[PDB]
RNA sequence: GGGCGGUCGCCUCCUAAAAGGUAACGGAGGCGCCCAAAGGUCCCCUCAGGCGGGACGGAAAUCCGCCGGAGAGCGCAAGGGUAGAAGGGGGCCUGACUGCGAGGCCUGCAAGCCGAGCAGGGGCGAAAGCCGGGCCUAGUGAACCGGUGGUCCCGUGUGGA
RNA sequence: ACGCUUGCCCGGUGCCGGAAGGUCAAGGGGAGGGGUGCAAGCCCCGAACCGAAGCCCCGGUGAACGGCGGCCGUAACUAUAACGGUCCUAAGGUAGCGAAAUUCCUUGUCGGGUAAGUUCCGACCUGCACGAAAAGCGUAACGACCGGAGCGCUGUCUCGGCGAGGGACCCGGUGAAAUUGAACUGGCCGUGAAGAUGCGGCCUACCCGUGGCAGGACGAAAAGACCCCGUGGAGCUUUACU
RNA sequence: GGUGGAGCCUGGGAGUGAGGGCGCGAGCGAUAACGUCCGCGUCCGAGCGCGGGAACAACCGAGACCGCCAGCUAAGGCCCC
RNA sequence: GCUGGGGCUAGGAGUGAAAAGCUAACCGAGCCCGGAGAUAGCUGGUUCUCCCCGAAAUGACUUUAGGGUCAGCCUCAGGCG
RNA sequence: UAGGGAAACCGAGUCCGAACAGGGCGCAAGCGGGCCGCACGCGGCCCGCAAAGUCCGCGGCCGUGGACCCGAAACCGGGCG
RNA sequence: GUUCGUGGAGCCAUGGGGGAAUCUGGGCGGACCACCGCCUAAGGCUAAGUACUCCGGGUGACCGAUAGCGCACCAGUACCG
RNA sequence: GGAACCUGGGGAACUGAAACAUCUCAGUACCCAGAGGAGAGGAAAGAGAAAUCGACUCCCUGAGUAGCGGCGAGCGAAAG
């Protein structure tokens, strides 16, 4: 409430769709994590340990992302990005996309 | 205000505006213009009745 | 027997901004002037309301000479 | 009871990671016509002062 | 004091105390617009008046010569500035562009204004260079709900709407 | 109550009547389009046209709401209007009253009443701003209504006095009340929030009472009953909204 | 030059948005108001703590940590209270 | 006409020879309970001690001027020096 | 612990955009620092419980709840007269 | 009614008007069309887990006759209406 | 008839939006009916995206999220 008059947040006007009586459309998302970060640990990564881990809450899917130097292991993800195919290159083999 | 007659000029093939006037009092009808579109590469404009 | 007049406008709070002597950035105003009481000399551009404004960084200084108007010097660093 | 978040605020402004409120400039929507391509182009994204310690406050659960 | 009357926004000058700001039911006035040219570039010219005359002509129509440095004009009230053009005349065009915009003036915030320069593609000029509207300050209205085109972004299991 | 009357205009509004005509809802009808499906099919729109009440339009209605003017010239100076020309005009107040429960100027003017009358009575009309059923003018009787005058008589007064009873006063008995910062509480002149017992200067005043006056303590009662504010709350009105 | 309850940045926390007096520069008023409204500064508010002006918030001096039977001074006075 | 006894009429309602009178000593919409610890930007009050610093009555806006949001003024903590 | 964008979608980049012009969001900038692993690019180390955040306690403030307390004129529901 | 206030407005019940079929019949998956999935409405019953304390008892950084329930006492009594 | 609870049928106003009529307060207080030691509901013409779960009730989450709203005040799930 600034005083009687029109405030701020009324003053300045509104960008994204609100959405319809139903809702949201209840799709997937993906994660993006650190192939500085998650390449601590050692073995044919996927999900059911990362989630145990400490990061990945237990949602939806994840994909390997991140500005650092990577370790030589297997991973096993839905999605890469276009630089950590690269950094991920370097001695490792990958499957880009699980079951789907 | 109701003698300006304040249009937007279109792109005359496709899609776009330019949004600038022209009178309806004095007989400055179908005036031609050239102006710079995105796509097509300052074509020509001409008026709409909006 | 009311007040016939008693409105005055804002003011849009002209004034020299910048004087001489002092260390610019490329972009500062030199002067807000109503009308051109400053002419443009070395390194120094007009816009729509006669402001006048550094094309460059430096040192300003005014006043070259007269006879036709008061001068705007932005002169650069060596 | 927990409280609400401001749904006009949460569908106006946008709080970014480091505390700055990001939102868009105003008179654009309405009558754009009488205006420069520097009128119609600069809107972009001005910044609040002093403000957001009082507009963070209900961008407040989920921020 | 309230009521009656006047005013509620913007611009100009003074009050306003030589930076900026600054009040009163303080004084004097304007605005809710207009220009396809009254815009950009390029190229020519300098005004209003007074004197000596004229064929009608008010002492003002139109023409010549001298004096006249800005007392005219710059669409519109007032202020600033202007002939080493922003004023008057002619050719060509629409930059009265699109994406941005360094750095700033001012402001509590929201707003308002100047903007060198980068890309695309132009206009004028042989070029140097200018052009992101009008000599400038007033000519307007935050937000919300919707209308008309394009975008094919989402579109509720799937494909479409 | 009653005697004499209810005269002018239907333009706005209310009302009544209207098988001509304009507008309009639900609805009927549906050309022509849209989505989807291989199609068969299904689901959305949809302009023409028809379609009451109501509104608009015409007439009537004033013992329906409502109102009823100014201006220039003319008769032995004045005055006229009874006459001649205009209309924001629908229409310009007729009879009967009138400085009146109406009149601001005004205590209008004249006459009565008084020696003296801003009141009263009868006229004059110069009705800011009477008026015909929100009735107009009178009216025999009547009114704890109002205004004026006169008569005999009265302290009401000039101008007060005396007497009687119940209180007041004293004593014996019971014995509250609102108010209340503490007070050992003088006057004048100045100052102080601009009206001083308390502040400063001067003067007066032994302490404590009893009866009385109410000038002060901006004395008491009620958180001003007048005025203003509150985006306070209610009652009422309307062609303010729903 | 200036080490000061000086400044600059961030965050938390209030209060204030009826002001008034005085000198000057002003407007309205009547070159009237202990009148209204600004600016430049001070004071009161918040220093009704002190001395003077008889008494009195803004006229002058002075910025009260406490105590002492110590001095010197500011404004103002030296006939007596 | 006055009055006794038995009744009927009621709260946005009743009744009223019409004042907005009366309806259980107060009626421009009663009384009791509940919503309800309604609201009040409107008055008043707000309780132990000591120490340090210390305001403002200003500016920009509000069916708004006696109240507000931001800035100005103040304090605390952490950094610059 | 990765954020941009309205979303799609992309990601140490995202968006505005034809674009590596340009700009807005974040990004890495080094605190305790035996790190000399012996190449002065030192990769990163004993190592301050921290850049980096979470859980609990204790305080200031705030929102919803009556929310520092007292006090209305009134409104509605059910009844009593 | 569900968050759904008429918005693209589904589903669950219906006040009114029109109005069938019985598995090659229907409803739903949010205007709607096709595919693909879920279930049988227009009949009824159902313990257990959940709310509350007239009453019984044990506990309390709960109280100690102005506290605590209105009443520790011969209290919803005296008293008012 | 029964201190409180529950279901169904009616059902407000002050307040909040610093007025206020849609909205909130709130389907709450209150009125009526019946039953209970609980009541209601209950064996899918369900849920909603996975070819998945499998009656119903209650707590914590999901989550003040999706959404609704003079898009203001504010109200507020469901799936798992
Ligand atoms: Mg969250
Ligand atoms: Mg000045
Ligand atoms: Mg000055
Ligand atoms: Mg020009
Ligand atoms: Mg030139
Ligand atoms: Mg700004
Ligand atoms: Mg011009
Ligand atoms: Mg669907
Ligand atoms: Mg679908
Ligand atoms: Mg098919
Ligand atoms: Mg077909
Ligand atoms: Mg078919
Ligand atoms: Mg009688
Ligand atoms: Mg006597
Ligand atoms: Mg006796
Ligand atoms: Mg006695
Ligand atoms: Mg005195
Ligand atoms: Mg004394
Ligand atoms: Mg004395
Ligand atoms: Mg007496
Ligand atoms: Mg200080
Ligand atoms: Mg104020
Ligand atoms: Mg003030
Ligand atoms: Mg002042
Ligand atoms: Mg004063
Ligand atoms: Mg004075
Ligand atoms: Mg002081
Ligand atoms: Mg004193
Ligand atoms: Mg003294
Ligand atoms: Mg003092
Ligand atoms: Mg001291
Ligand atoms: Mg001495
Ligand atoms: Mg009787
Ligand atoms: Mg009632
Ligand atoms: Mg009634
Ligand atoms: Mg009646
Ligand atoms: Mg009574
Ligand atoms: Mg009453
Ligand atoms: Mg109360
Ligand atoms: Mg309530
Ligand atoms: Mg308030
Ligand atoms: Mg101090
Ligand atoms: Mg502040
Ligand atoms: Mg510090
Ligand atoms: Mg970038
Ligand atoms: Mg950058
Ligand atoms: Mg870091
Ligand atoms: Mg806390
Ligand atoms: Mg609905
Ligand atoms: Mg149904
Ligand atoms: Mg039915
Ligand atoms: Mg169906
Ligand atoms: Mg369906
Ligand atoms: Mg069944
Ligand atoms: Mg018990
Ligand atoms: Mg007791
Ligand atoms: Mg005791
Ligand atoms: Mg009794
Ligand atoms: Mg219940
Ligand atoms: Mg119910
Ligand atoms: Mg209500
Ligand atoms: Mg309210
Ligand atoms: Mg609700
Ligand atoms: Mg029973
Ligand atoms: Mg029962
Ligand atoms: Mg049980
Ligand atoms: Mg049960
Ligand atoms: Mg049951
Ligand atoms: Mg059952
Ligand atoms: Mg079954
Ligand atoms: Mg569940």
């Amino acid at each position: 409430f600034e005083g009687g008059r029109s405030t701020t947040l009324m003053r300045l006007p509104k960008r994204g769709m609100q959405g319809q009586v139903p809702g949201e459309i209840k799709r997937p998302r993906y994660q993006g994590v650190n192939l500085k970060d998650l390449a601590r640990f050692e073995g044919e990564v996927t999900p059911e340990l990362l989630v145990r881990a400490g990061l990945l809450k237990k949602g939806y899917r994840l994909k390997i992302l991140g500005e650092g130097e990577a370790k030589p292991l297997k991973v096993v993800a839905h999605a890469f990005s276009k630089s950590a195919l690269e950094k991920l290159k370097a001695a490792g083999g990958e499957p880009v996309l699980l079951e789907a | 205000v109701r003698i300006k007659l304040l249009l937007e000029c279109t792109e005359c093939k496709r899609r776009n505006y330019a949004t600038e006037k022209n009178k309806r009092n004095t007989p400055n009808k179908l005036e031609l213009r050239k102006y710079c579109p995105w796509c097509r590469k300052h074509t020509v404009h001409r008026e709409v009745k909006i | 027997g009311s007040t016939r007049n008693g409105r005055d406008s804002q003011a849009k709070r002209l004034g020299v901004k910048r004087y001489e002597g002092q260390v610019v950035r490329a972009g500062n105003i030199l002067v807000r002037q109503r009308g051109t009481r400053f002419k443009p000399g070395k390194n120094v551009g007009m816009g729509r309301d006669f402001t006048l404004f550094a094309l460059v960084d430096g040192v300003v200084e005014f006043q070259d000479r007269g006879r036709l108007g008061r001068y705007v010097h932005v002169r650069p660093l060596a | 009871p927990k409280m609400k978040t401001h749904k006009g605020a949460k569908k106006r402004v946008k709080i970014t990671a480091s505390g700055k409120v990001v939102a868009m400039k105003t008179g654009k929507r309405h009558l754009n016509w009488q205006k420069s391509g520097k009128e119609i182009r600069q809107k972009g994204r001005k910044f609040v002062l002093a403000k957001p310690e009082a507009e963070r406050i209900k961008l407040l659960l989920p921020y």
